[PDB]
RNA sequence: ACUGAACUCCUCACACCCAAUUGGACCAAUCUAUCACCCUAUAGAAGAACUAAUGUUAGUAUAAGUAACAUGAAAACAUUCU
């Protein structure tokens, strides 16, 4: 629930699109078992597509560590040195490649509740409503019942 | 209690009978309830021979250069509070009498060139041979405390020390382990302390006076 | 100028106390038993040029550190804040002992000292203010005096009800800033240096430093502020609970100038009056 | 730590600050017997329907009084001690719809007040009263704050009401208290009869006839009870009941000022129908 | 009756914690002249009171020693007597308990 | 509702108030000086200055002895009431006995007391006393009595 | 039963630095099973929760209760290895940081089941003088306080 | 005229609001087979899942520090007195 949860507000790292877009996604960090069903798809996945992926964004250092585990992980690394370790167990290589492609596109900000849909810094360009907008003045800046 | 005497007493006004029982193992003390010969400071080559015939390899000359080193060694494992080592280096009478007060505080002890060549001075003697040694260096100390603030002595400054370093050999396994340290009755008062002390009167009852 | 008063005479003051901690032998340590009627024979072994008559106190307890104003050291009165000198015997003076003669000297000589705390920073700046002395003024006269000499221009001033209550508003708030008294025993030539600006006090430093062997003068600090006593003081400001800045009067034979003295009473957190008890003892302060 | 007075006094001091204090009590009540040869306030004449000061009063307690018809009446005495206006606040400065006065009664001792009251008294040049009451009161009676009250104020035949703290019963239950022993109310009414602290509230007692005013001691002789135990200060107004709204006409407006030395008053003021002590024993021919 | 519901640690805690349920810091507390032990004002040192209390336990044994069974009260003043004191000419004329310390510094 | 009364209801009853009344002032009669719960010795306070009052009646007057039979269970106290202790108070007339508050008892916390009777041989007991006449404010209050002694 | 409190007065701090403040002495003590209830001695405890030894020694000799002795042992106990153990140079220079007690194990007797009750009494004295009472905020602390909630505020639910 | 739904539209997604009943897809932990080797996989099995039976046992609350309970007095602790 949103009382539960904290939240926070939308932004972005270092104003990500303005100048140019940085890619937010430093560091993957598979961890694969060679022998051992759990790690199947990771295998298949480093055999087909680790390459091709590595290749598409060479802004992101990929490690491959391949040590007896009996559940494999994605560890991914951000540039405002957030960590999002998940696991990639018992998962075809289609399924992994859309969990590492999700990773790639997204960037280090908590995916806690989002309070606003959008962030103006500059919301008011004719000037912000203050209650002396939308009213007339007086003559020598009298108000009511004053006598001079 | 204080003594076995109340304890005993304590246990036959109670009833406790405990019973003297015969136990064909008994302890292997490796040490000595303290110095043979008392040397008190300002012809024993009958213990050098009754310690060269248990040893057989034994060179004075080169001795006190040993004692250096067992005395050195033994008191920087004060400085990481290393006890399986002083276990080697140290007699188990000597080993409570400089560890136990410093527990829980930490000491930096450090040797600096000595003043004087380190000396043997006498040797005595189921046999325990046991030699003192003077010793003329320059120390170091700051002992801490729990929580790590100065209770005694500069860090950096040497200070002169005399030492009369009573060392005792079991004569199969055994080696020179530090046994005492003889302190003479002229020697001078040692540092004075940061803090001061409130030493108590005596605490009176009502019925009696303070005279 | 006043400010350049206050920072030269505080700096030459620490010169007094850097030079006077500096001449250690490197914590030596005396012993000094405690000759008094309760909690008797109890040693302190003590720092010998730091630790202070209050440290005792604060050995034995609380309670001797609130109650205890002054110290017989050897039979002679000394501060709780002056720091001890050799091995001797502490009795701790109270305010209710049987025969406090002298804590009713030193709470007197200590409320002219901060009197004239009030008084030099009184007044505004084109106005000069100059502190003769503190006369030795027996408690039963009723009020304790301090005599000073202004400008010419205020030659026929005299004050409101109003202005003796500002003297005494900010005696208050020289109380609620809970000040020591330190001190120093200076021989006379620093002495000389401290108060090099003022006729009435150099001569005082002259006539005091003729009476003991050496030049020895004593000097006491409030806050920012010097001034040489006979002997010795209180503790601390937060002592005098009632306070007021009674009366001025000025003296007759004044061919030079005016010898104003104020006068005051006061009482300790100890020996409060009530209110019309204290009313009476206003009235009898403005003689 | 709190103190009180007598705390750090020696033995030797102790009388000295009885017989100090005790004099200026003395003193300034002495000092405030001489009103009009003061500057007091214009003295108006009564006006139909203004309202003059009360009192407050001591009851001494109670005694029999018979009349010339032969009936008893049982009056309390009401003594006038040390009686006094203590401040007048004007209608502007109150808010309220009158004007009122302050007055207190009986001497208090000086040890035992706030200082904000010991501030008061002092300045006003007075020893502090135990009870300080509040009267509504009209422009044309308002004497000046510091001059004494006396039982003269009030005359024989006039009506009067008396108010004080009812003698408390402590914690009373029902039977004593209110003097006794719905379903579809699921409770119970606010101002129900229930067990509880029973007297030591106000109580006025209305319209009390004045038998006897006795100037000496500076007693008053109230017809019936006054509320209050023995030795309770009680605060007597003249009456308010409409009946005896209109007999200001022979009381002293402002106040009764023995320092206006015109003809000057008895012992005892006795009302007509008193049957006086010394007077030969009554006869209803 | 018997409780409708259990009251919880909430209401509790305000029940049992509010002020009226304190203890009140007291401060009649002061510090005995004589023997420094802190005392109450308004109250006699518990020290010196146990100091008379044990001194009049001596006496009061010597009392009965010397008058031998129940029911044998003098007709006559005591004076309690100390180590090396002569009965005063005041004394004469009254029952000695002779004692067998000092006299003390506070019994006169 | 107890407006004016004055006694302490005690023991089981009213006689057995007197009973213990008097086994207190039995008890200082014979002792000169007593702990004991602190209302039960002012109760027995107001009944020992009135026993005393009956001692200096005499020891020939039949009330007297009346009075000092019932109230002294032992009897060898009756000579010591008419001999000891009504010679020693002949001069004062009030204020035979004193009564201090002693620390609490240990067993159940109740507030005790002691009296004793003035003059008698026991140590004395450490006596509140009055702040010294040297002291600050003490020295004060001596100069404003002599400044208004100098008003004469 | 766990006893972690007694372990607290064995923690060494590594020495410190000359550009550093003295670090005050931190003196941990306690008795278990007090024949006593915790709820009679959080009373006790909770009255000395700020006050120098002194203060506290002083309260608890003039209270009726039954812990207040006990307490009183505690802190004298507390003050003697505050000194010799613990390198505290002044007696006095104490006061009661923490002033709790818990429960301890109880027992239970068969009369119909009624509990013998235990406690335990937790005491960290701290070396220094007592932290000084928190002022009661006055009108320009609430004042300020208020308009800084004016201040705070923001449009709401929109840009 | 405006307001006004989970109706309808709109951007993207859709297997994702009934009792008893009935069909289906998954599945925690455990043990076995064989893998695996920081806690798993494919199967085989079964004492295989608890917000509720005035459930059973144990712990600890609440009512509650409540109800209730207890020691004749002084003293030299000998003794005496009621
Ligand atoms: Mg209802
Ligand atoms: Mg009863
Ligand atoms: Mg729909
Ligand atoms: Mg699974
Ligand atoms: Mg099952
Ligand atoms: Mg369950
Ligand atoms: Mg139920
Ligand atoms: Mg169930
Ligand atoms: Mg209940
Ligand atoms: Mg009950
Ligand atoms: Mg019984
Ligand atoms: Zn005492």
């Amino acid at each position: 629930t949103a009382r539960g949860t904290p939240s926070r507000f939308l932004a972005s790292v270092l104003h990500n699109g303005l100048g140019r877009y940085v890619q937010q996604l430093q560091r993957l960090s598979f961890s694969v078992s060679r022998d051992g069903a759990s790690s199947r798809g990771a295998r298949e996945f480093v055999e087909r597509e680790v390459i091709d992926f590595a290749r598409r964004n060479p802004g992101v250092v990929i490690y491959v560590n391949s040590r007896p585990c009996c559940v494999p992980r994605v560890v991914a690394e951000y540039l405002n040195g957030a960590v999002r370790e998940e696991s990639i167990h018992c998962k075809s290589v289609e399924e992994i490649s859309t969990l590492v492609q999700k990773l790639a596109d997204q960037s280090g900000l908590d995916v806690i509740r989002i309070r606003k849909p959008f962030h103006t810094d500059n919301p008011s360009i004719q000037g912000q409503w203050h209650p002396f907008t939308n009213k007339p003045t007086t003559f020598r800046g009298l108000r009511p019942r004053e006598v001079q | 209690f204080k003594t076995e005497k109340e304890f005993m007493q304590h246990a036959r006004k109670a009833g406790l009978v405990i019973p003297p029982e015969k136990s064909d193992r008994s302890i292997h003390l490796a040490c000595t309830a303290g110095i043979f010969d008392a040397y008190v400071p300002p012809a024993s080559q009958v213990s050098i021979r009754r310690i060269k015939d248990y040893d057989a390899n034994f060179k004075i000359k080169d001795f006190p250069e040993k004692a250096k080193d067992i005395f050195i060694e033994a008191h920087l494992c004060l400085n990481n509070s290393d006890h399986d080592r002083l276990h080697t280096l140290v007699t188990e009478h000597c080993f409570p009498d400089m560890t136990w007060d410093i527990k829980y505080k930490t000491v930096r002890w450090s040797f600096v060139e000595s003043l004087e060549p380190s000396h043997v001075v006498q040797v005595r003697c189921n046999v325990y041979g046991q030699i003192t040694v003077r010793m003329h260096t320059r120390q170091t100390l700051a002992i801490y405390d729990r929580f790590g603030r100065l209770m005694y002595g500069q860090e950096d400054v040497p200070k002169d020390v005399l030492e009369y370093v009573v060392f005792e050999k079991q004569l199969p396994y055994g080696s020179w382990r530090m046994h005492t340290k003889i302190v003479p009755p002229w020697a001078p008062p040692k540092q004075p302390i940061l803090k001061t002390v409130m030493i108590p009167g005596p605490q009176l009852k009502p019925e009696e006076e303070y005279e | 100028s006043p400010t350049e008063l206050t920072e030269m005479r505080n700096d030459l003051f620490n010169k007094e106390k850097a030079r006077q901690l500096s001449l250690t032998p490197r914590t030596e340590k005396i012993e000094v038993k405690h000759v008094g009627k309760t909690d008797p024979g109890t040693v302190f072994v003590m720092n010998k040029n730091i630790s202070t008559p209050y440290s005792c106190a604060m050995h034995l307890s609380e309670w001797y550190c609130r109650k205890s104003i002054l110290a017989l050291v050897d039979g002679q009165p000394w501060d709780m804040y002056k720091p001890l000198t050799k091995s001797c015997e502490i009795k701790f003076l109270t305010f209710k002992d049987c025969d406090p003669g002298e804590v009713n000297k030193a709470y007197w000589r200590s409320c002219a000292m901060m009197m004239g705390c009030v008084i030099e920073r009184a007044f505004k700046d084109e106005y000069m203010v100059n502190l003769v002395r503190a006369p030795e003024v027996p408690v039963i006269s009723g009020a304790f005096c301090y005599d000073v000499v202004l400008d010419s221009k205020l030659d026929e001033w005299m004050p409101t009800k109003e202005n003796l209550r500002s003297f005494t508003k900010d005696a208050h708030a020289l109380i609620y800033k809970d000040l020591p008294f330190e001190t120093l025993e200076v021989e006379a030539k620093v002495a000389l240096e401290i108060f090099q600006h003022s006729k009435y006090k150099v001569d005082f430093i002259e006539e005091k430093a003729s009476q003991n062997p050496e030049r020895i003068v004593k000097l006491h600090r409030i806050g920012d502020f010097i001034d040489v006593s006979e002997g010795p003081l209180i503790p601390r400001t937060s002592i005098c609970f009632q306070y007021e800045v009674s009366a001025v009067h000025n003296l007759q034979p004044t061919q030079p100038s005016l010898i104003r003295r104020f006068q005051g009473v006061s009482l300790p957190v100890h020996l409060r009056a009530h209110f019309t008890i204290w009313d009476k003892l206003l009235e009898r302060s403005r003689k | 730590s709190g103190t009180w007075w007598d705390e750090h006094l020696s033995e030797e001091n102790v009388p000295f600050i009885k017989q100090l204090v005790s004099d200026e009590d003395k003193a300034q009540l002495a000092s405030k017997l001489c009103p009009l040869k003061d500057e007091p306030w214009p003295i108006h004449p009564w006006e139909p329907g203004s309202f003059r000061v009360g009192l407050i009063a001591l009851k001494l307690g109670m005694m029999p009084l018979w009349t010339k018809d032969g009936q008893k009446h049982v009056v309390t005495l009401l003594q006038v001690q040390d009686c006094h206006v203590l401040k007048y606040t004007s209608k502007e400065n109150c808010n309220g719809k009158m004007a009122t006065l302050s007055v207190g009664g009986k001497t208090v001792s000086r040890f035992r007040k706030a200082t904000s009251i010991l501030e008061f008294y002092r300045e006003l040049g007075l020893p502090p009263k135990q009870t300080v009451k509040i009267f509504n009161i009209t422009d044309n009676a308002a004497i000046k704050p510091g001059t004494p009250l006396y039982a003269a104020h009030f005359r024989p035949g006039q009506y009067v009401d008396v108010t004080a703290k009812t003698i408390g019963k402590g914690f009373q239950g029902v039977m004593k208290r209110w003097g006794f022993k719905t379903g579809d109310i699921g409770r119970v009414w606010p101002g129900t009869k229930m067990p509880g602290k029973m007297g030591n509230i106000y109580r006025t007692e209305y319209g009390l006839k004045v038998w006897r005013i006795n100037t000496k001691h500076n007693i008053i002789y109230v017809n019936g009870s006054v509320p209050g135990h023995k030795n309770c200060l009680v605060k007597v107004k003249d009456s308010k009941l409409p009946a005896y709204k209109d007999l200001g006409k022979n009381l002293p407006f402002p106040t009764y000022f023995p320092d206006g030395d015109e003809e000057e008053l008895p012992e005892d003021l006795y009302d007509e129908n008193v049957c006086q002590p010394g007077a030969p024993s009554i006869t209803f021919a | 009756a018997a409780p409708k519901n259990r009251r919880t640690i909430e209401v509790n805690r305000c029940r049992r914690r509010n002020p009226q349920k304190l203890i009140k810091v007291k401060n009649n507390i002061d510090v005995c002249p004589e023997c420094g032990h802190l005392k109450q004002k308004h109250v006699l040192c518990a020290y010196c009171y146990e100091k008379v209390c044990k001194e009049t336990a001596e006496i009061r044994r010597q009392i009965g020693k010397q008058e031998g069974g129940p029911f044998k009260a003098p007709t006559i003043e005591t004076v309690v007597l100390y180590t090396g004191e002569t009965p005063s000419e005041q004394d004469q004329g009254k029952r000695i308990i002779e004692r067998d310390r000092k006299r003390p510094s506070w019994f006169t | 509702i107890s407006h004016g009364r004055v006694f302490r209801r005690m023991g089981l009853g009213p006689e057995s108030r007197i009973h213990l009344l008097r086994n207190l002032l039995t008890g200082l009669v014979r002792h000169e000086r007593i702990e004991a719960p602190w209302a039960r010795v002012d109760e027995m306070r107001g009944y020992a200055e009135k026993l005393i009052d009956y001692g200096k009646l005499g020891d020939t007057n039949e009330r007297a002895m009346r009075m000092a039979d019932f109230w002294l269970t032992e009897k060898d106290l009756i000579p010591k009431l008419f001999q000891v202790l009504a010679p020693r108070y002949k001069d004062q007339t009030g204020g035979y006995t004193r009564m201090l508050q002693i620390p609490n008892r240990s067993l159940d916390r109740a507030k005790m007391a002691v009296i004793e009777y003035k003059g008698n041989c026991l140590p004395p007991l450490p006596l509140p006393r009055r702040d010294s006449h040297l002291t600050l404010l003490n020295q004060l209050l001596q100069g404003l009595r002599q400044d208004l002694r100098q008003s004469q | 039963i766990s006893r972690k409190w007694e372990k607290k007065n064995k923690i060494v701090y590594p020495p410190q630095l000359p550009g550093e403040p003295r670090r005050p002495a931190e003196i941990y003590h306690c008795r278990r099973q007090i024949k006593y209830s915790k709820d009679k001695m959080w009373y006790l405890a909770k009255l000395i929760r700020g006050m120098s030894i002194d203060q506290a020694l002083a309260q608890l000799e003039f209270n009726d209760k039954k812990g207040a002795k006990i307490i009183k042992e505690v802190l004298l106990e507390a003050q003697d290895m505050a000194v010799r153990d613990h390198n505290v140079e002044f007696r006095s220079n104490l006061y009661i940081a923490e002033s709790t007690s818990g429960r301890g194990q109880c027992l239970k007797r068969i009369r119909g089941i009624m509990e013998k009750v235990y406690c335990h009494y937790f005491v960290k004295l701290v070396e220094g003088p007592p932290p000084p009472p928190e002022p009661p905020k006055t009108a320009v602390a609430h004042a300020k306080e208020y308009i800084q909630q004016l201040r705070s505020r923001t449009i709401v639910h929109t840009l």
